[PDB]
């Protein structure tokens, strides 16, 4: 047995490397956590075996961790491992951004003796820098978990762009819930009013999953951030609020000067 | 019929530039209904999930 | 005409996503700022009609402007589309990431009235999560250019996973052009010292362009950093210095406490 | 051999079998001995003679 995990990006069908589309047409069984019902029919014909891992997310009325179902969804993958089924995990975006079923999995296989790697996919994040026109690369960027933004002490950089991801989940703590509350996203503009005005403009980013379908690129003031309407895929981007300052300390130990940049 | 199509339309560069000229033409040449059309064209996905 | 800019990501004919191969396929001509011979030879047979950008660079040693060569590459790029050109640029990794040619040509694309696009493609930071077994998630991310993060303030959390981009030439500057990468780099090691110790294990970075290469994975003591051979794909990972801490002010305000997380 | 690098970077059965025996794969695919020793003692700069 053997373990790949593939990231199928967030668009239908085209947005999955060659190679990983690949790994997903040769597997004995595959793994899938994909956006929708269209994807899932993509993936079906591409490779018939696929045990889909949304059926391990809480249904009809139960109360479950969500730690609990990521433990299961590794269960299963090892099982069909350890059966010695050449076994691919099939996630949608990059399997191992925001994602820690995929490390979780090939850590447990390669403790176990198997053979387990990632293939990198296109993330929700390299949407937005496209969608938006952004080189983050020279203007640098930031991301922190939403919620653990709001439950651990992190500091932005405020002259740099900062994701925050699983915006609709801010600050629910028993993680049973997949949804948060006006009341806790106005204790994250508390927060956020550190360092960013409450009239800032910031941005609510949905990458388009569909062909068909156009991005939501929602610009609204961080103040209004408590009535917006959150979806499960929404990541928030926080535009820089701050005017670079010459680091004179550095600058003078290279000895260079401000007038030179 | 129109998981068939959006799945070629993701894929396809050719049948992308076509759909981004004339989507309405591209879409009734794919054999997708007026509805299937009218909910893609006003941008209905939750509709289009049910059709 | 109409432009689209494609990404190749970094791994040699397997990372292109599966549409941005199909725009590259059926384009009618490919302007090109790829690597390697291979991944040149790879673009020339999947459509022969491929303008190499890289023409536009000073060559001889001749003193010439970035804006001047990005401005050619750009003027050559909208010629293709003005003349009616189904055009496609086709440039390594993802092709908004430590690029300037493909947004600026998709800006003047859009302003002349042209059907203008970027596709995303799979970025070094893309493949370095996954080389490294790290999920930027875990404890959050903050990437920095090396030099931008040494000519301007900016306090990293230490927390994070710290990228520091482009750290072989951290510094470089035609003031500091006399200077030594070792030098530059030392005072990199004193600026980052103070906030992480010198025994701090970091990573040098490099992913792999080929299917028969093993990407650069180097542990090392921050200390050891000056010493370091380093190459322009050289990334440098800062691993947390600090453990997460509770945020108390605002575990108070949401009404609960650290026995209250799931 | 560009062939082969192609090939071998697009297509998770070969890069699979390469894994379990790359000399093997690499003879099997027609590639010389100079190519073969070039690629297994990591010379990249002898590959570029070699393309
Ligand atoms: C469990 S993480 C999965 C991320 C995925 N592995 C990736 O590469 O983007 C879920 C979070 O990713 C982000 N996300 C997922 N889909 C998205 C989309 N279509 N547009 C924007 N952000 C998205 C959101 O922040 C969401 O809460």
């Amino acid at each position: 047995g053997s373990l790949v995990c593939v990231g199928t990006g967030l668009q239908l069908a085209g947005q999955i490397s060659v190679l990983s589309r690949s790994y997903i047409e040769h597997a004995d069984i595959v793994f899938s956590l994909l956006p929708d019902g269209f994807s899932q029919r993509w993936l079906t014909k591409l490779n018939p075996n696929v045990i889909n891992l949304q059926q391990f997310y809480a249904q009809n009325g139960e109360v479950k961790n969500r730690r609990d179902t990521y433990e299961q969804m590794v269960n299963a993958i090892l099982d069909a491992v350890r059966a010695g089924k050449k076994t691919v995990c099939a996630l949608y975006g990059h399997p191992g951004v925001f994602a820690c079923v995929s490390h979780m999995a090939i850590t447990r296989a390669k403790a176990e003796g198997f053979s387990a790697k990632m293939e990198p996919g296109i993330s929700a994040e390299a949407c937005l820098w496209a969608d938006l026109g952004i080189d983050p690369g020279n203007s640098g960027h930031q991301s922190f978990e939403a919620s653990q933004f709001m439950f651990f002490n992190h500091v932005p950089d405020p002259t740099t762009h900062l994701l925050l991801w699983q915006i609709a989940i801010a600050g629910e703590h028993t993680l049973t819930q997949f949804h948060t509350s006006s009341d806790r996203l106005q204790i994250l503009v508390e927060q956020l009013n550190q360092w960013y005005p409450l009239d800032h403009e910031v941005v609510i980013y949905e990458a388009a999953n569909l062909p068909i379908q156009a991005p939501r690129i929602e610009r609204l003031p961080l103040a209004n951030l408590p009535q917006a309407h959150l979806m499960p895929i929404s990541t928030l981007l926080i535009p820089p609020a701050k005017k670079l300052e010459y680091n004179y300390a550095i600058l003078a130990k290279l000895g260079i000067g401000p007038e030179d940049l | 019929g129109l998981s068939d199509f959006f799945t070629q339309l993701g894929q396809d560069a050719q049948l992308m530039e076509d759909y981004k000229q004339n989507p309405e033409a591209v879409m009734r040449a794919h054999g997708l209904t007026d509805e299937q059309i009218n909910a893609v064209m006003t941008g209905d996905m939750e509709k289009l999930k049910t059709l």
